[PDB]
RNA sequence: AUACGUUAAGUGGAAAAGGAUGUGGAGUUGCUUAGACAACCAGGAUGUUGGCUUAGAAGCAGCCACCAUUUAAAGAGUGCG
């Protein structure tokens, strides 16, 4: 999903930045996320 | 939903917000409270929003604290009505706000739990917002 | 491995043990005389069993004592403890009782001491509300 | 608590040219390489011991330093042992045989499947369900094991197509 | 750091009374295997015997600075050190043996320790 | 042009609530060569799912007294089940 205030949901989310844009990744594929 | 049980005149000027607070700055009735960085209206229906977001996640707890009653009224002119011909009526009510002021306070809470309750009202409050802890030097 | 709580006094019917240790391999015609034998001393009882399965089909099975806590009814006198332990005292017992109780429990129990053994039982007696004195 | 400061010894037999600017050409029994390397970084040749060094502690550097050595370990292993990528079809009607060099794919589409190897690299077919890349170089063994992945991408719901060996693709519940 | 000070006091006073010890690695070290071990204990006594794996270099070659000198090779990899208070020695140089060769646990072919000035061969 | 820096996006040369291991400085503090964060090899509690329950559900319907022992260590429970 993409939305402007990408936050982690559970502990297993991880915060990185990738080519200008800030995205959340987790072993969970709904939690994956990416500002921008 | 706070509305005064009575007031000396229905209308009033909206004002001219500057400077620092007049007083209150210092949380002291509550452990922790919400300290405004700037200064902007709040109307009655924001600050109900605040209050229901944080006796949900508290569950059982200390009494919610509200420094801040409302008081000033917000003109609010018909739509497609002509400029002039009269001043509008008062649709509801606004608080006036200062930088620095402690908008809201919590006690009796654990620290975990207080983090939270500061932040779910800083989202309802239009103005930017930070974590605040009672001083004792004292 | 598979842990059962086959009745003291009976083991034959399929609904209780049957397929589920017939899968197994074991051979339960041969062993069902075994559960009544040495079970017999303690009749009219649930009685849990472990069960090792070696790969020569030969088995070794180890009994059980009856469920703790069930006797802190009994000392306590009464048939049902508190569903608000501590908030709501409803029964007492010496601790003189306990060590009756304590010295049933040690083939089950893996405690070290007869001491310890005291001190595993105290944290079930709790549970039940009931006061230790 | 670091990553290129540490040293890498050199099990033999492996020569290793220091020629500019920078070009590294490792040489061996089982093949060649000939990394890039900017300038700024310093590899240099203790006696049967790679060595690399940071020009400085600013961040940029901090972070190519590490790469230089996790390259030239790279390189000297493929150079030795070699290295190689399982990979697991599973399915029923599902198999894999070479024509020549070409390795043909019975893959589940009606189109038939066929990948070519670059040269240095091979690929026996010891099983129909097992598949081996042998090859000197990580970065490619990598990317014909990424090629071969893209004929089939793996189904969340069934064991299909490739797969690596080991690793559990999520379970999923029809109806 | 006083908390490790009690880790080091405590046992050797156990060492300055201590009769006979064995070496024992931790790998694989089951918990079932573990209890089989302390059951043991419970037989020869009680509480006096320790399984303590404060193995570190660091930690209890320190403890043998004072007594049993011949630690020093026997530092590397992973140690479980056992201490005797009172039982006369016998069946705890045995027992453990008894229990590597039945699977659990890598004896470590038994590097041993403090009996007299001597090393490997348990009896 | 000179000297100390900062910025990497063309910001400079267009705004916001909000979001982020962006980066440069300053301060506070936990642990730390009687041993730190990464690991890679070790094990995971004992009575016990323990009370009150829901057909049964034992780390987990959920409400909790959520006890004490084995001890190098582990909550009668962090989590995917």
């Amino acid at each position: 999903k993409v939305r402007p205030s990408v936050k982690p949901i559970c502990e297993k989310c991880k915060v990185i930045r990738r080519k200008g844009k800030v995205m959340v990744i987790c072993e969970n594929p709904k939690h994956k996320q990416k500002q921008g | 939903m706070l509305l005064p049980k009575r007031v000396k005149y229905r209308r009033e000027h909206r004002g001219k917000m500057r400077g620092r607070a007049k007083g209150g700055t210092e949380v002291h009735f509550g452990e922790f409270g919400i300290q405004a960085l700037e200064a902007s209206w709040i109307t009655n229906r924001q600050i109900e929003a605040a209050r229901i977001a944080m006796t949900r996640y508290m569950k059982r707890g200390g009494k919610v604290w509200i420094k801040i009653f409302p008081s000033k009224p917000y003109t609010a002119k018909p739509l497609e009505v002509r400029m002039g011909s009269g001043k509008g009526a008062p649709e509801g009510w606004v608080a006036v706000v200062k930088p620095g002021k402690v908008l809201f306070e919590i006690s009796g809470v654990s620290e975990e739990v207080a983090r939270e309750a500061l932040r779910l009202a800083s989202h309802k409050l239009p103005i930017k917002t930070k974590f605040v802890k009672r001083e004792e030097i004292g | 491995v598979v842990k059962l709580q086959i009745p003291a006094g009976k083991a034959n019917p399929a609904p209780p043990v049957g397929p589920a240790l017939g899968q197994a391999g074991v051979n339960i015609m041969g062993f069902c005389k075994e559960f009544n034998a040495r079970t017999a001393d303690q009749a009219g009882l649930i009685i849990p069993v472990e069960i090792s399965v070696y790969e020569d089909r030969s088995f070794t099975f180890i009994t059980k004592t009856p469920p703790a806590a069930v006797l802190l009814k009994k000392a306590a006198g009464i048939e049902s403890g508190s569903g608000e332990p501590n908030r709501n005292k409803v029964a007492t017992v010496k601790r003189d009782k306990v060590r009756e109780i304590a010295e049933t429990k040690m083939p089950d129990l893996n405690a070290a001491d007869v001491e310890a053994a005291m001190r595993m039982v105290e944290g079930t007696a709790r549970s039940m509300g009931i006061v230790i004195e | 608590s670091r990553v290129g400061k540490k040293l890498l010894e050199i099990p033999s037999d492996v020569t290793v040219t220091l020629n500019d600017n920078n070009t590294v050409a490792v040489k061996g029994p089982k093949g060649e390489l000939t990394r890039t390397f900017h300038p700024d970084m310093e590899i240099k040749v203790e006696d049967n011991v790679l060595t690399v060094a940071r020009p400085s502690d600013q961040k940029e550097h901090r972070a190519l330093h590490g790469t230089t050595r996790s390259l030239l370990g790279n390189m000297v292993e493929g150079v030795s042992k070699g290295f190689e990528r399982g990979l697991e079809l599973v399915g029923v009607g599902y198999r894999a045989s070479k024509s020549g060099n070409k390795l043909v794919l019975n893959v589940g589409y009606s189109h038939p499947v066929e990948i070519v190897p670059e040269e240095g690299i091979e690929i026996e077919v010891p099983s129909q369900t097992k598949v081996v890349v042998k090859g000197t170089d990580k970065e490619r063994v990598g990317a014909i094991a990424a090629n071969i992945r893209a004929v089939r991408s793996p189904e969340p719901y069934k064991g299909k197509g490739i797969r690596y060996e080991g690793e559990v693709v999520r379970r999923k519940e029809g109806k | 750091a006083i908390e490790t000070k009690k880790v080091v006091v405590e046992e050797i006073a156990s060492k300055l009374k201590e009769s006979k010890s064995t070496i024992i690695v931790d790998y694989r070290g089951l918990n079932v295997s573990e209890v089989t071990e302390l059951r043991k204990q419970l037989r020869e006594a009680n509480v006096e015997f320790k399984v303590y794996k404060n193995t570190m270099t660091r930690r209890a070659v320190e403890q043998a600075e004072l007594n049993g000198l011949n630690d020093f090779l026997t530092g590397p990899n992973a140690i479980a050190f056992s201490t005797e208070d009172v039982v006369a020695p016998a069946k705890v140089l045995n027992d453990f043996a008894k229990n590597h060769e039945a699977l659990e646990i890598k004896a470590g072919v038994i590097e041993g320790k403090v009996s007299t000035v001597e090393e490997v061969k348990a009896l």
